[PDB]
């Protein structure tokens, strides 16, 4: 019942920071078809828009 | 005799658990921030204008003293 505030502090430190965004935005872009063919799963699939969860 | 006793939730369950993202918006418009910056810049400009004019007058006074002493 107190972990959500810890996640909120994490997001405050990282989510909207411009340095973090410039480090992570548009980096390692993989298409859905390439993700499926290469054998990716989990977040590696769901980040490209594929709706799959075991 | 004794009844079953093991780790169970209390009757009525537990209280609600917050999980939604909560990043509040502190509050000040971009217009307000720009206006504050411009206002402090103008105040500093005016203060420095007055002080620099006074410094010019003081320098002229010192120069007059030196000129009087030169001969």
């Amino acid at each position: 019942k107190n972990f959500s505030f810890r996640i909120d502090e994490l997001e405050e430190m990282l989510t909207n920071n411009r340095i973090w965004r410039n480090r992570t935005v548009d980096i390692g872009v993989v298409t859905a078809e390439d993700a499926l063919n290469y054998g990716f799963s989990g977040v590696m699939l769901r980040g490209s828009g594929i709706q799959w969860d075991l | 005799a004794s009844k079953v006793k093991q780790d169970m939730p209390p009757p009525g369950g537990y209280g609600p658990i917050d999980y939604k993202r909560n990043l509040p918006r502190r509050g000040l418009s971009g217009y307000s921030m720009f206006a504050v910056g411009i206002g402090t810049l103008l105040f500093g400009y005016w203060s420095m204008m007055k002080w620099n004019r006074e410094r010019r007058r003081l320098q002229i006074e010192d120069f007059e003293a030196r000129i009087a002493l030169m001969p």
